[PDB]
């Protein structure tokens, strides 16, 4: 009918537009995250960028609270790009569904099953007409019980699944095309790491594909990085300074 | 237990070499004392291979065969294919126990064949239950009713493993008599179903109507 | 174990009412009792529902203040919706 | 086509609710009433419509409790609605707290009764404005609009061609602080009369009065004492 | 557009939600609310020039500065029953958190939960989104401000000082020049009250008293919700009117 | 649970869904109710392909209790449903007052039901129109018609359905007061075929007395109309 | 909302008697990765095209091949979200189906359950239907089943078939190799050499999920380096 | 959300309904369903719609159904609609079973299940059923029974009839050669006729044919599916007697 | 329609509320007067064919003893309202012990007709989709002496001491206006009702194609005319010229 682009019906070809719609208002914001895997540690790094939405950056804004990372649980955090209400959203969706997780069976949630569920709820709205879309991309790292990182990444239309490294932002092809580039780098070396090691070439990893990608200098005050790793399973961020640190050391190369 | 003082009634079940019966006491008491009835059969077809002894209270006697019946015909509508005996005294127990706080005062057992298909093979299946659905799988035999001490007695004294269709009539009928004898609130007829392959017995006992 | 709380006590008093020809006469004691001590020596049982009618109880005061709130409330509301006041005998009945 | 102005829960590229605003619109269409009030003193006067010869004037404001009464303007039944809640409210808090409502608080819960009609497909808002007067530690007079908001005014009119009595009052706003009833009662009836058809005039059968005051609990005025204000207003109308 | 900005559940073909975006026109348009950051406290300011033609409102009766806990200052631009909705669900958030955990409910967890009241609002296709953007803010003395504002689309952003509603652009040019965090409270009424002379056109010397709201949690009103009396915003108003009138 | 208001006022004043349900009766078979004395006679028309369909199983004369009867026209499922509510309020009504329903109390609660499907949110009317007759308290005999508005009438005569109004001309000039049984079934089989071809197969008639229900006999509808043809061959 | 005047149908039917959203849904399953199932004399496989979009991604973070209980496995072509809540109402009705009877859910009975279940989406208010088309496959007391379940909730039973794009075709090279009476091992030499015919390029043990339910054993499914076995010949 | 709602339960200008027109036509163009009365049984037989030589054509009736022992249906329109109304079905005979102690009367089944069409058709917004019943069955009351249903709510009792595509033709047959006394296998070769006629063709073809009839013999209801060899050798009979 | 039920025009008017505004100008014409004695219902009968029973068809129903009510526009909504009014006055009466007063009768209807607009959940919810496109005429006594009130569907009610419903409702009121008189007496009250009547009916006034009802002060009880009653009324009649 006249309305097949309106609501979560098929159209003649078997698209439902309004997904296509929500993941290009995802894409709309200009922000780029992106999460890679180590051997024993997972990174997440964001832009402490405001989405581009109808009011503008002030310079009376305070920058420390602009974030796209959350913590679910402690030892699970995400990433959530898209339009902030949404993102907030879907970030209370998650801590909810981790607390009643942990309550029900007596222990803490792993992030794989944590994005399966979520993409659960999503496709409730997908497929219901009275509902809007959330317009929210994100990724979830954690730590699972064999002691190995997870990166998993979901988006509006309820598909997730677990990457080596992922990105969420405008251009993803040619961000593919940098990280696949920069694993095979890293992998085709032979010695074996410490686990600090470990964690030092994933943070650097992360840091360098995202201005690869951005195609900038990044400024340590304008991203964030939050790890996690079977040293600290904790997901926490990292300070300003350590991230100063790595653009130092990745500059001078 | 005197609400199962109010009717009395017994049922028991025993196997033999590829034949499995079912008896049961054919009185309807009232008050405990009163015969109302000499022809209240405690056995229910719920198809070829699966029969149900059901004694208690007469009202959830007959109100659990309802459900039952209704339950096993939308199954083997649904299914096209008869029902399992084990899959029928499975539902049997999770029907009793969804009562489990008002729980209808009856004592089944299920007494059966249980088919494997390679022809068929017929193997003899009994099961005995509480009102809240735990079962007993027995290969010699199952007793439930108020007469349940006595029936214990006469099998664990009489019944004999491997007996032919005529000496497993024999048994289960000299077993049930005997129960029955000593039993002031059940007994005033027995029937007696003596199950095959191939066919099925049904036998009227010439016992006490006292 | 915990003894079941009973919801009633009587709170004792008197109210007596005598009728004339043109006139009625209603009167209460003001005691406020509980068991054998006294709550207070002045709580009134009468209150007035409309220039010619009032009401005097007897029982459980919290009772009786509820009720005699409850049927001013309806009197007041039953006079902003019908524009006139109710006459005894309607009040009779609605109590 | 507007194409926006269908369903009550949807913004114009404007950003405005059209369902909302005929709703006020549906204000504009009734008599006029007048509200004034002294340093002691709240009148509201208003035209009550007759619908022909044989038909007895509908009634333009009503008690809502012994020191709160109301006038409206718009859609007879939802003011209908919005009284009976009022008196409901107001007889409510007498029997749990055995005292007079504030005033403040009974308007905004009848803002909100409003506001809650506006957010829904399935609602409408109310077609209709009340002009609120009462007496709680001071003369006060309120206004509530369909879209959910109040106000608090010191003299106040609406309804059809209610803009001649809001001139009157304009001008005259610096007295009304200091006159007496006597003299604020004539003000609140000229005020009124500023908003009178050529043909027509003011009488015991069209006219509308209450005061409201320190001592004095809400009460229309007789037709006796009516009329006497009337032939007052009528003779310093000549002079 | 082109029928799809009909309903706050359907996205447009460019990933837009239109009827989000008329709110954001409706708030823009509507009466200016600001609040500010100082050395010793935070300062909230309503200019209801709208109401400049409504000679006949009640002097200083219409106030947009509510608080939740005596310690919170929460104001808005836009629909006023709204925003009513909105205060009355802080303030019932508040009341449940002081209920489950006898503490009072900490700012930035009530922003979130406000946000998402709204946010809510904006997700169904029987239900009109909220017409009102707020502005949320405390101060204490160890942490100093805090000062939040959420948006129609449920986005809550932190800030040093915000402006919301008609003519905020020139408002926030106007803050902008002065580090105020190095400014008493009372010393930034008179700038506040020269930039709402500058700014807003509607605005005069003779309707500043009754058109402007005032309110501020400072160190003088011991960190708890207060209206700035008139004593302090009298000097103040004439000499920022003195200060202009000479320029 | 859907609720939209499906009949509506339209601009010049009409509930163009009761208009619209008036239609569907007006597509359905005749049916005539004639009343006399003390008893009534009441005909439909029978549609029936021959020798594939079964007669015996459509059924447009019921009988909804010991007392009352009813005709319809119009949708038959909705006949259906209506004449099961109707046939469940008639023994609600003895179990509340230990006494069998009169028939004007049935023919108001049939088009109170009417009436309130045209007045509330997520269904449509039923597309029927009913003729009832029945026995008031007073043991009198009384017909009743109801329509898909809700409004209903007592009537000497009436005919419902498709090509009402030449019935209703017809039996306004041919109906008499306390006729006897068998004319009363002449004029009701002359009325039908007013409007239907002529024929015992495409008529089905009962006759209503105190005592109960009574169908009349195939051979006595074809006698009776072999003589309506005879009268017809000699007017014309 | 869900309730109230705004539940009502979205399915509904055209002057022809087609009902669209349907044939829209078909659609959108014709344009999905190609799946198949193949009955043979001793067991059933189900095989399915699972390329990865890019050598990011974790392969075994998509799994098309899943198993509902032991013995019963499915495959689907179509929306991925879809199948996911799918999949998790079949589990709960098998668990059910367990609970009540004790034994496994006999392949027609949960069949049956979850295309009613596929039927409400396309008569109840408010919602599309299910865009996909399930493959389920089992073992029990009565044989090897093969069925397939359609948008609309219409299930059909199969000796062999395909779903996805270019069913038409794959359908007409399987039934040109496709005997009653083939082996496991011949029944994924097929169900691989059907998924070669239909994929553009080369295929491996990457693309492509294999499960198998045979000589009445559990259901499982397939290893990389089972398949890479597979497609050594 | 109204300007969605495509009025499903709405009278039209003419006293219509117009999803219940579209579901007729529906319904019509659906394979042939025939039914018809014998002294011996009610026969029920149906045209199989190819979609590949793969299905598994053992043990497979799709458009003959059990409702209950003495109850049986065949199906014309939507097959997925017609398994939900299939469910309800065998539930309501269970159901009057459960109640009195008794099988259900043929008729009471088929107006229950009736009455759920119409509902749809009178309640709520959604669409109606797309499916035309042939229900068919013996009690003691009315001895065989033959009923046809529509997705309206309306029904009627039949001697023969026939649903679906091409009905006219297959009716036409039926009126010509339908008798009040045919034994089963007159019965059997009759519907063949019909079934072969309404196709199109003059042998008819047993893997396209579904053929089940429902006898009541000393005192008890049996049915029985055709299965392929048997229809074969109808089919040879028939081609032997034409 | 495409519109909702509950939508307003640009000019703040419920569309529903004016299209059911425009079937109560349909239907046999009524007259109500109300003089200081009692108050006299009249209504002419449009009967639709000699076949129609007469005692069936009525459009003067009593709501209680001292309350009678004419009616026009749609005659199954029209019941509908009257049983309503019927059970809420007898319910009234249980818990008071007293007639209730017309004015409360008139407005328990008004709400009732305005239920459809949902505009608050209190009591009982919503059940009415739209208006009930009726007018009605309600005369009663009560303690305040007899009274007449009118109301419509857009809920307004109006007291009046004369006034008309139906087809002729205008030159009804055109004739009441200029005859009626505050202390005229009540045969002359039934004169004028059946002159007036007369005038507007196309059928020629009779004691068939005519009812009547009265509630007079002196007994504050609803009382129906039978034919004697419409027989003296009609030959005390004026000339029809």
């Amino acid at each position: 009918s006249m309305y097949d682009r309106h609501l979560t019906i098929f159209s003649p070809d078997g698209n439902l537009y309004q997904i296509e719609y929500a993941i290009k208002a995802v894409k709309n914001t200009n922000i780029t995250s992106v999460g890679v895997k180590g051997e024993n540690c997972a990174v997440i790094i964001s832009q402490k960028k405001m989405a581009t939405q109808y009011i503008s950056q002030d310079k009376l804004l305070d920058y420390n609270n602009i974030t796209n990372i959350y913590n679910i649980t402690d030892e699970i955090g995400c990433s959530m790009v898209g339009m902030p209400g949404d993102c907030l959203s879907m970030v209370y969706k998650a801590r909810s569904e981790a607390s009643e997780f942990l309550y029900s069976n007596g222990y803490n949630v792993n992030a794989e099953t944590l994005c399966r569920n979520i993409c659960d709820k999503i496709q409730v709205y997908t497929q219901h007409a009275y509902m809007r879309l959330h317009a929210c991309s994100g990724m979830i790292i954690g730590i699972d019980e064999n002691n190995k990182p997870e990166l998993f990444k979901f988006d509006p239309s309820g598909f997730c699944a677990g990457y080596r490294a992922c990105v969420i932002g405008n251009k993803e092809q040619e961000s593919i095309s940098v990280l696949e580039r920069l694993l095979e780098k890293r992998k085709k070396k032979i010695q074996q790491e410490t686990i600090d090691e470990d964690i030092r070439n994933t943070t650097i990893l992360a840091i360098e594909a995202l201005q690869t990608i951005l195609a900038f200098d990044l400024k340590a005050s304008e991203i964030e990085v939050a790890i996690v790793s079977t040293k600290n399973r904790n997901f926490t961020q990292i300070s300003e300074k350590e991230i100063d640190n790595y653009l130092t050391y990745i500059a001078e190369r | 237990g005197s609400i199962y003082n109010y009717n009395g009634g017994c049922v028991l079940g025993m196997s033999g070499s590829n034949c499995v019966a079912i008896a049961c006491d054919l009185r309807l008491g009232a008050n405990t004392f009163t015969t109302v009835s000499t022809k209240f059969s405690k056995i229910f077809k719920m198809n070829n291979n699966v029969y149900v002894g059901l004694s208690g209270l007469a009202t959830d006697i007959q109100t659990l065969y309802e459900i039952l019946r209704y339950r096993v015909n939308l199954y083997e509508v649904r299914q096209d294919a008869e029902m399992d005996v084990e899959c029928f005294a499975n539902m049997l127990s999770s029907i009793l126990y969804s009562n489990r706080f008002s729980p209808y005062f009856v004592n089944p057992i299920v007494v059966g064949f249980k088919l494997k298909h390679y022809k068929v093979n017929y193997e003899p299946y009994l099961t005995a239950y509480d009102l809240i659905g735990a079962k007993c799988e027995t290969r010699d035999f199952v007793v439930n009713g108020v007469t349940s001490e006595q029936l214990f007695g006469m099998c664990e004294s009489l019944y004999v493993k491997d007996q032919d269709e005529n000496g497993l009539f024999e048994t289960i009928s000299q077993c049930l008599l005997s129960a029955l004898d000593r039993d002031c609130i059940s007994g005033w007829g027995a029937e007696v179903l003596v199950l095959t392959p191939e066919k099925i017995i049904k036998k009227k006992l010439k016992a006490r109507m006292d | 174990g915990f003894k079941r709380w009973y919801p009633y006590i009587d709170n004792g008093g008197t109210v007596i009412g005598l009728t004339g020809k043109d006139y009625v006469i209603l009167a209460a004691d003001t005691r406020l009792s509980l068991s054998y001590s006294i709550y207070t020596r002045f709580c009134p049982k009468i209150s007035k529902l409309t220039d010619k009618c009032i009401i005097g109880s007897s029982g459980m005061q919290s009772d009786i203040k509820t009720l005699h709130s409850l049927l001013q409330k309806k009197i007041q509301l039953f006079v902003l919706e019908h524009s006139h006041y109710p006459d005894i005998h309607v009040i009779a009945r609605l109590l | 086509r507007n194409l926006y102005d269908t369903d009550n829960i949807i913004y114009s590229p404007e950003g405005r609710l059209y369902q909302v605003e005929y709703a006020s619109e549906a204000i504009k269409q009734g008599t006029c009433a007048v509200a004034i009030k002294s340093k002691d003193y709240v009148v509201v006067s208003g035209l009550k419509k007759c619908i022909s010869k044989l038909s007895f004037p509908q009634e333009k404001i009503f008690k809502i409790d012994d020191y709160i009464g109301i006038s409206m303007s718009g859609i007879t039944s939802d003011a209908k609605v919005l009284t009976k809640f009022m008196q409901n409210e107001c007889l409510s808090h007498k029997f749990l707290y055995n005292e007079n409502i504030n005033i403040e608080s009974l308007v905004r819960s009848v803002a909100d009764k409003y506001q809650k009609n506006t957010q829904k497909s399935s609602k409408r808002a109310f077609g209709v404005g009340l002009m609120i007067a009462a007496y709680h530690n001071e003369p006060c007079i309120f206004e509530t609009r369909p879209n959910g908001s109040y106000f608090e005014y010191d003299a106040l009119s609406f309804g059809a061609r209610s803009h001649a009595s809001k001139t009157y009052l304009e001008k005259n706003l610096h007295l009304f602080e200091e006159c007496s009833l006597e003299e604020l009662i004539l003000h609140c009836l000229k005020a009124l009369k500023c908003s009178l058809s050529s043909e027509s005039e003011l009488t015991i059968s069209n006219t509308a009065l209450a005061v409201v005051g320190k001592n004095h609990p809400w009460q229309e005025i007789s037709s006796l004492q009516l009329e006497e204000y009337l032939s007052k207003v009528k003779m310093d109308a000549e002079q | 557009s082109a029928g799809y900005d009909l309903s706050v559940s359907t996205f447009s073909p460019d990933g837009r939600l239109y009827q989000v975006e008329y709110i954001y026109k409706s708030i823009n348009n509507n009466n200016t609310a600001l609040c500010l950051e100082c050395k010793d406290g935070i300062i909230c300011c309503c200019i209801n020039s709208n109401m400049d033609k409504n000679k006949m409102i009640k002097k200083n009766s219409y106030n947009r500065i509510y608080h939740v806990n005596n310690n919170i200052i929460i104001t808005y631009s836009g629909f006023d029953g709204d925003a009513r909705n909105i205060i009355d669900r802080a303030r019932s958030e508040a009341n449940t958190y002081y209920y489950n955990f006898h503490t009072n409910i900490p700012l930035h967890i009530l922003v979130n939960r406000i946000s998402l009241y709204i946010h809510a609002y904006t997700l169904y296709w029987h239900m009109r989104p909220f017409a009102a953007s707020i502005i949320i803010s405390s101060f204490n003395e160890k942490d100093k401000g805090d000062i939040y504002c959420i948006e129609p689309n449920g986005a809550c952003y932190k800030y040093s000082g915000i402006v919301i509603g008609k003519n905020k652009e020139m408002f926030k040019t106007e803050i902008e020049k002065k580090d105020y965090k190095d400014i008493n409270v009372r010393d930034a009424i008179e700038d506040i009250y020269k930039f709402i002379l500058t700014s807003d056109d509607h605005m005069n010397k003779n309707n500043l008293q009754n058109l402007v709201n005032f309110s501020w949690i400072c160190k003088e009103s011991s960190y708890e919700f207060q209206n700035i009396h008139e004593e302090i915003l009298t000097p103040a108003l004439n000499k920022a009117v003195e200060y202009i009138e000479k320029l | 649970s859907y609720d939209r208001a499906i009949t509506v006022f339209s601009p010049d004043g009409h509930l163009l869904q009761v208009e619209h349900a008036l239609e569907a009766v007006k597509k359905g078979g005749c049916a005539v109710a004639i009343k006399s004395s003390n008893f009534a006679v009441l005909a439909v028309e029978k549609k029936n392909i021959p020798k594939l369909q079964n007669p015996k199983t459509t059924e447009k004369l019921i009988k909804l209790d010991e007392h009352n009867c009813l005709a319809f026209a119009g949708l038959n499922a909705d006949a259906r449903v209506l004449v099961n509510k109707t046939r469940l309020e008639c023994q609600r009504y003895y179990l509340n007052m230990d006494e069998p329903a009169p028939v004007d109390y049935i023919a108001k609660y049939v088009a109170k039901v009417q009436q309130k499907f045209t007045h509330r949110g997520g269904v449509r009317p039923f597309g029927i129109a009913t003729l009832i007759a029945g026995f008031k308290n007073n043991k009198e005999i009384c017909i009743y018609q109801t329509e898909p508005s809700g409004i209903y009438a007592a009537w000497k005569a009436q005919a419902i359905g498709k090509n009402a109004k030449i019935v209703q001309e017809f039996l306004e000039k041919n109906y008499q007061e306390n006729m006897e049984q068998k004319d009363c079934i002449f004029l009701a089989l002359k009325a039908i075929f007013e409007v239907v071809e002529l024929s015992s197969k495409n008529v089905e008639v009962a006759l209503l007395t105190e005592k109960d229900l009574t169908f009349i006999e195939e051979q006595e509808i074809n006698s009776m109309v072999e003589l309506i043809d005879q009268e017809r061959t000699k007017n014309n | 909302m869900a309730d109230g005047e705004y539940s009502f149908s979205l399915t509904t039917f055209s002057p022809t008697g087609k009902l669209v959203q349907i044939e829209y849904a078909l659609n959108r399953v014709s344009s999905s990765s190609p799946a198949l199932g193949i009955r043979a004399k001793n067991g059933v496989i189900i095989a399915t095209e699972k390329k990865s979009p890019n050598e990011l991604i974790e392969e075994n973070s998509i799994f098309k091949i899943q198993q509902i209980s032991e013995h019963i496995g499915i495959v689907y072509a179509g929306m991925p979200g879809d199948f996911r809540v799918l999949l998790k109402r079949a589990r709960k009705e098998a668990i059910r189906y367990s609970l009540q009877y004790g034994s496994e859910i006999l392949v027609k009975e949960l069949v049956k359950i979850i295309a009613s279940i596929v039927q409400e989406f396309t008569q109840t208010g408010g919602v599309r239907p299910f865009g996909l088309s399930l493959l389920i496959c089992g073992v029990d007391v009565y044989g090897y089943h093969l069925y397939q379940i359609d948008p609309s909730g219409c299930y059909f039973n199969w000796m062999a078939t395909c779903v996805g794009k270019d069913y038409q075709n794959n359908m007409s090279f399987l039934e040109k190799r496709y005997n009653k009476d083939i082996e496991i091992e011949d029944a994924i030499h097929t169900a691989i050499l059907t998924l070669k015919e239909s994929y553009e390029g080369v295929l491996n043990e990457k693309n492509i999920e294999i499960g198998v339910a045979y000589d009445n054993k559990p259901f499982k499914i397939l290893t990389q380096n089972e398949i890479k076995d597979y497609l050594i010949e | 959300a109204r300007r969605y709602d495509s009025r499903t339960t709405t009278f039209s200008p003419e006293g219509r309904l117009y999803q219940v027109e579209y579901a007729l036509e529906a319904i019509n163009n659906a394979s042939i369903t025939i039914g018809l009365i014998t002294k011996d049984g009610v026969i029920l037989g149906a045209d199989k719609v190819f979609i590949s030589k793969l299905i598994d054509k053992a043990n497979n009736y799709e458009k003959i159904y059990k409702i209950d022992k003495h109850i049986f249906c065949g199906v014309a329109g939507l097959n997925a609609d017609a398994n939900i109304l299939i469910n309800q079905s065998r539930l309501y005979a269970q159901r009057y079973l459960y109640n009195y102690n008794e099988v259900q009367p043929v008729s009471q089944l088929v107006v229950q299940i009736c009455d759920i069409k119409q509902s749809y058709t009178q309640y709520g917004g959604l669409r109606p059923y797309g499916v035309s019943f042939l229900i068919g069955g013996y009690d003691t009351k009315d001895g065989y029974q033959l009923y046809h249903t529509d997705p309206s709510g309306n029904y009627s009792g039949w001697f023969a009839t026939a649903i679906g595509t091409n009905n006219l033709t297959a009716s036409s047959v039926l009126k010509q050669e339908w008798k009040n006394d045919m034994t089963l296998e007159e019965g059997l070769l009759l519907a063949l006729k019909t079934l072969a006629k309404s196709t199109d063709t003059e042998i008819p073809k047993s893997e396209k044919i579904e053929l089940a009839y429902l006898t009541n013999k000393d005192g008890e209801v049996y049915q029985k599916y055709l299965t392929e060899k048997e229809i074969e050798e109808l089919i040879k009979l028939y081609t032997q007697k034409y | 329609y495409d519109r909702g039920v509950n939508t307003f025009s640009p000019e703040g008017r419920l569309f529903q509320v004016e299209y059911a505004l425009g079937a109560i100008k349909l239907g046999s014409t009524a007259v109500g007067i109300c003089v200081n004695d009692g108050v006299i219902l009249a209504s002419e009968r449009r009967i639709s064919s000699t076949l129609i029973e007469k005692d069936s068809v009525e459009k003067l129903l009593s709501i209680d003893d001292h309350i009678g009510c004419a009616m026009s526009g749609l005659m199954a909504d029209a019941r509908t309202l009257i049983d309503y009014a019927r059970v809420e006055c007898n319910h009234y009466k249980f818990i008071y012990n007293e007639n209730i007063n017309i004015k409360s009768c008139v407005e328990l209807i008004s709400e009732l007709a305005l239920d459809f607009s949902n505009l608050s959940d209190s009591k009982r919810k919503k059940i009415m989709s739209r208006p009930f496109g009726v007018a009605l005429l309600i005369g009663g006594v009560d303690k305040n002496g007899p009274c007449l009130w009118y109301t419509e569907p857009s809920g307004t009610n109006t007291r009046f001491s004369a006034a008309s419903i139906g087809s002729a409702q205008e030159g009804a009121e055109l004739l009441l206006q200029e005859n009626y008189k505050k202390d005229m007496t009540f045969e002359q009250a039934e004169i004028l009702a059946l002159t007036v009547l007369r005038q507007v009916m196309e059928d020629k006034l009779s004691t068939s194609n005519v009812e009547i009802c009265a509630i007079k002060k002196s007994d504050q009880t609803f009382y129906k005319y039978n034919t004697d009653d419409i027989s003296r009324i009609i030959d005390v009649l004026p000339s029809p010229v």
